[PDB]
């Protein structure tokens, strides 16, 4: 396939280093300049570095000059960015990109610069009930609390259930840990017979939780 | 260095209308080295136009770009709901390569009232010392919405946070969570927990509530 695939970001101590990689397939890599661009959480795109065909020539944004080094292994179709003396202002998703009459972009990789510790989330059910039900459909979910750093990914029924899912953006709690809920709307009439499981993945801590979310038992409802 | 000032910073239009996006450069981009990008949430930017006016592969013809020297324009002549995104211009006539700060395009639709749901804390969470109470506002439009927590009818303050989804790509709706966090001890001091919602699509404010330890 024509593709760029990145890897190598993660949590890094201020002052520390990372090497990012970007593997190309599907086009003649050696014929194009290649570039790194970053995007801080919630903000715009800024260019970080460009490298000539054969690595003979490299250019850098003034904020990274002296700290980051772009390079490429053409025979292995790979772009790298060596990042040293990482600061907090370097926290961003990093993309690699080919810029041409058609673009090719990597999928991005988050680099979080912080001395705070990794912590996995606790996952709690948001059980559906008559208080989460309106004319035929019921809302239910999972609360994913107290994790660091981003991201958590959440799916439902191991990826089989996608329709009607809203996974909210993480909020930073004043404790300095993130929290989010993911909720789903489903037919109320078959809460008794269909299983709902939210599958929470926190890669930074290799935490994987599968929480079954079961309907609340109610008696304070019309008899029947 | 070439600084790109994009205007307006945000734009809200109905499907069918035409969006006009401006990208002003701080000096004349001599050859036509300007590109436009579209970016949707969780995604890489997507090339739309390059060399100022050339449309890129598989870009719908409603997107087109114009300009030169100093002012450039991106026109989206007949907007769809799927066109909600941030749009960026970039310059590749001089280093540093630079981008505008973007135009965030919001897609208007008819008023839709939120469905409002409330979830008591789980027993599981309670074992550990804290109670989270979640009020969900689902699939509403416009974005503006007020949510207030009452505990035994006393207005809470400073102990909740809100989070909102990005506009839906098909129906143009938002959903919003409001999470009330309390210690287990505080939670157990009070009985009625209520989320009050105000929104244009509601006839008057809607309160959803439960009593601690019912079912």
């Amino acid at each position: 396939q024509v593709q760029l695939v990145e890897s190598g970001g993660g949590l890094v101590q201020p002052g520390g280093s990372l090497r990012l990689s970007c593997a190309a397939s599907g086009f003649t890599f050696t014929n194009y300049y290649m570039h790194w661009v970053r995007q801080a959480p919630g903000k715009g795109l800024e260019w970080v570095s460009t490298i000539a065909y054969d690595g003979s020539s490299t250019y850098y944004a003034d904020s990274v000059k002296g700290r980051f080094t772009i390079s490429r292994d053409n025979s292995k179709n790979t772009l790298y960015l060596q990042m040293n003396s990482l600061r907090a202002e370097d926290t961003a998703v990093y993309y690699c990109a080919r810029w041409f009459t058609d673009d090719i972009w990597g999928q991005g990789t988050l680099v979080t610069v912080s001395s705070a510790s990794t912590k996995g989330p606790s996952v709690f059910p948001l059980a559906p009930s008559s208080k989460s039900t309106s004319g035929g459909t019921a809302a239910l979910g999972c609360l994913v609390k107290d994790y660091f750093p981003e991201p958590v990914t959440v799916s439902w029924n191991s990826g089989a259930l996608t329709s009607g899912v809203h996974t909210f953006p993480a909020v930073l709690q004043s404790s300095g840990l993130y929290s989010l809920s993911s909720v789903v709307t489903v037919p109320s009439s078959s809460l008794g017979t269909q299983t709902y499981i939210c599958n929470v993945n926190h890669k930074p801590s290799n935490t994987k939780v599968d929480k079954k979310v079961e309907p609340k038992s109610e008696f304070l409802v019309p008899r029947g | 260095d070439i600084v790109l000032t994009q205007s307006p910073a945000t734009l809200s239009l109905s499907p069918g209308e035409r969006a006009t996006l401006s990208c002003r450069a701080s000096q004349s981009i001599s050859s036509n080295e300007l590109a436009w990008y579209q970016q949707k949430p969780g995604q890489a930017p997507r090339l739309l136009i390059y060399d100022t006016s050339n449309r890129a592969t598989g870009v719908p013809a409603r997107f087109s770009g114009s300009g030169s020297g100093t002012d450039f324009t991106l026109t989206i002549s007949s907007l769809e709901p799927e066109d909600f995104a941030v749009y960026y211009c970039q310059q590749y006539y001089s280093y540093p390569i630079t981008f505008g700060q973007g135009t965030k395009v919001e897609i208007k639709r008819t008023v839709a009232a939120p469905s409002v749901f409330i979830f008591p804390p789980s027993d599981e969470q309670l074992k550990s010392g804290t109670a989270s109470v979640v009020c969900l506002l689902n699939n509403f439009y416009p974005r503006e919405a007020k949510v207030q927590w009452k505990v035994d009818n006393a207005l809470q303050s400073g102990n909740s946070q809100e989070s909102v989804t990005e506009q839906d790509s098909k129906d143009s709706t938002y959903s919003l969570s409001s999470t009330l966090t309390l210690s287990k001890a505080d939670y157990e001091k009070h009985k009625v927990y209520a989320c009050e919602v105000t929104h244009q699509g509601l006839s008057s404010p809607v309160t959803k509530s439960f009593n601690r330890g019912e079912a």
